[PDB]
């Protein structure tokens, strides 16, 4: 959905790093925690929230509407890829009147330092 | 506010109060390492769930991150233990709830049971009640503090209100508290935790029934020393 | 209205108390051997123990006085010997015991015409202080198979005792009750704590009522005093 992606498409290797930040969408008077974690390739899934809070985490409190942003060191060519996992540290808190479902937008880019190497024209039109 | 790998978000700017004005230090005796690398992180333990019927919550240190932390790998392998903690007591609520935790730090808390009857003859409490891990234990009668002695005082203890009127965040900074320089840390638990409720939650109906309390905590100048067991 | 010296940790606790009896009858069923041991309890005074547990950690000399008698206050002409047995050394079970003789124990050797012994205890715990509160076990090793009443227990809160028999290869000719009376000298307190809620139940442990009480409610209701 990114454009990063379309282009990464374009080109075969890439390495480089990539920012995530995420935007809490819900009302003002609408608090809570949640815990953002990202574990390195090749070690599997956190089971549980502990067990990925011993890790790289990121504690995203709704003190904070959207600066919450994850800085993923590394990506390479050749679990071949790390993956980011977001967990619920604390229940979604409102008060009355409040709706009692929101929603999150995740926006994504890379970094300075992303490069892309090898070219390749792979699009499905026409 | 990040140390280490750990990333938490909290306000700056609040009322830090140090336990009875000193700041965790180093070892400088004869009783005897002192990691601050993966040991320094901030470790945050599962959400709680402030609730009416609440009776109050305790945590046993450094029994709390004994199996919990990479700081409990140091704790278990070492047969001695000496270090502060950066204890860091929030809850998320909005302004149309209402209530007032005491989160306290009372060093040496030794729990104690009941017994009724004609003829008194009790047991001594569990480890579960005695050393309740990271998950802490609910405390059973909260005006007596489960030993006999009453929470109306505890405000002696180094101390910090939450009122969801006023407060958000508690944060207690507790030195290494002991009569002896250095002790074991699977054994001796130099302190306990306490977050009670004072004053009961209450909201109109329809508002979320559970105000999260999140514990925060990491220990400021930790110093295992001993030998590999 | 003007000195605040009668607060101080000193005056507060220095006062020398009845700490325990000992009873040397001449015929009956608690004593028949002349002799008894009585380990040093700071709670044998009643009120001790509820103001000592203000703090947690606390270091203290003790001086202590033996006043003598029969149980009629009658004074006799009767030799005692008032032996220490520090917390290493083994207490004396039979009356012909070698402990009675070991030196590294201190005996004291009066007589009831002669004014109650006094005789001065320093700092025996091999910690920093005593330490009335201690949330673990005294063990520093894996032992965990057993019934672990060992907590809130500290042996190194132990202060010896003292040993008390009527001198002389023979049975005393006389009734005797001797009396222990406790004074804290230089005194030392340390983490304040809560005082006493509840009526204590056990010795060494905090351990309260079933049923919980209060301090008073006298105000039958909040809007009138």
């Amino acid at each position: 959905s990114t454009l990063l992606g379309q282009l990464c498409g374009y080109y075969t290797q890439w390495s480089g790093s990539l920012e995530v930040t995420f935007m809490f969408t819900g009302s003002f008077m609408a608090t809570g925690k949640m815990l953002i974690a990202y574990t390195p390739p090749g070690g599997p899934l956190p089971k549980d929230r502990a067990t990925a809070m011993l890790g790289t985490h990121v504690i995203w409190d709704f003190g904070l509407q959207s600066s919450v942003t994850l800085v993923i060191p590394w990506i390479s060519n050749t679990y071949t890829t790390g993956l980011v996992s977001i967990w619920y540290q604390t229940n979604y808190v409102v008060p009355i009147g409040a709706p009692n479902t929101a929603y999150i937008i995740a926006l994504a880019a890379a970094q300075k330092n992303f490069t892309m190497q090898l070219c390749k024209d792979a699009s499905d039109i026409l | 506010l990040t140390i280490g790998n750990s990333t938490i978000t909290t306000q700056e700017a609040a009322n830090i109060i140090v336990g009875y004005g000193e700041w965790p230090s180093y070892c400088s005796d004869s009783d005897a390492t002192r990691p601050d690398v993966s040991v320094n992180r901030f470790y945050t333990l599962d959400t709680k769930l402030w609730e009416k019927s609440s009776k109050g919550w305790y945590w046993k240190f450094p029994d709390v991150l004994t199996e919990t932390g990479v700081f409990g790998q140091n704790a278990q392998f070492h047969y001695l233990y000496r270090s502060g903690f950066c204890i860091h007591v929030q809850c998320n609520a909005s302004k149309f709830h209402q209530g007032a935790l005491l989160v306290a730090v009372l060093p040496e808390y030794v729990i104690g049971t009941v017994a009724g009857g004609t003829g008194t003859e009790d047991s001594h409490p569990p480890y579960k009640q005695t050393q309740p891990g990271a998950d802490g234990f609910e405390l059973q009668h909260p005006y007596v503090l489960d030993a006999g002695i009453p929470i109306s005082q505890l405000t002696v203890c180094p101390h910090q209100w939450i009122n969801l009127r006023t407060n958000n965040c508690a944060t207690i900074i507790v030195p290494y508290i002991n009569a002896l320089p250095f002790d074991s840390a699977l054994n001796h638990c130099n302190f306990g935790l306490l977050v009670v409720p004072i004053s009961p939650l209450d909201y109109d109906q329809g508002a979320t029934p559970v105000i999260p309390i999140t514990i925060t905590l990491a220990p400021m100048c930790s110093e295992f020393a001993g030998l590999r067991q | 209205s003007h000195s605040t010296a009668e607060t101080t940790l000193d005056s507060f606790f220095s006062r020398a108390g009845l700490v325990g009896e000992i009873d040397l009858p001449l015929e009956g069923t608690t004593n028949p051997n002349g002799y008894a041991n009585w380990d040093i309890d700071i709670t044998g005074y009643a009120q001790m123990r509820r103001k000592v547990e203000l703090f947690t950690y606390m270091r203290f000399d003790a001086e202590f006085t033996f006043v003598a008698c029969t149980p009629t206050g009658e004074v006799v002409p009767q030799l005692l010997q008032y032996m220490f047995v520090p917390p290493g050394a083994p207490k004396p079970d039979s009356r012909e015991s070698l402990a009675w003789q070991t030196a590294t124990n201190p005996s004291v050797f009066v007589k009831l015409s002669d004014p109650p012994a006094q005789v001065s205890v320093p700092f025996m715990s091999p910690a920093s202080a005593y330490q009335w509160f201690y949330d673990g076990y005294p063990t520093f090793g894996e032992h965990k198979q057993e019934k672990d009443l060992e907590y809130g227990a500290c042996p190194n809160n132990m202060m010896g005792t003292f040993s008390v028999r009527t001198v002389g290869t023979s049975k005393s000719k006389y009734p005797l009750v001797v009396r222990i009376y406790m004074r804290m000298k230089h005194v030392r307190a340390w983490i304040p704590r809560p005082m006493r809620n509840q009526n204590y139940l056990f010795k060494a442990n905090p351990n309260y009522a079933g049923n919980s009480i209060k301090p008073t409610g006298a105000s039958r209701t909040a809007i009138t005093t």
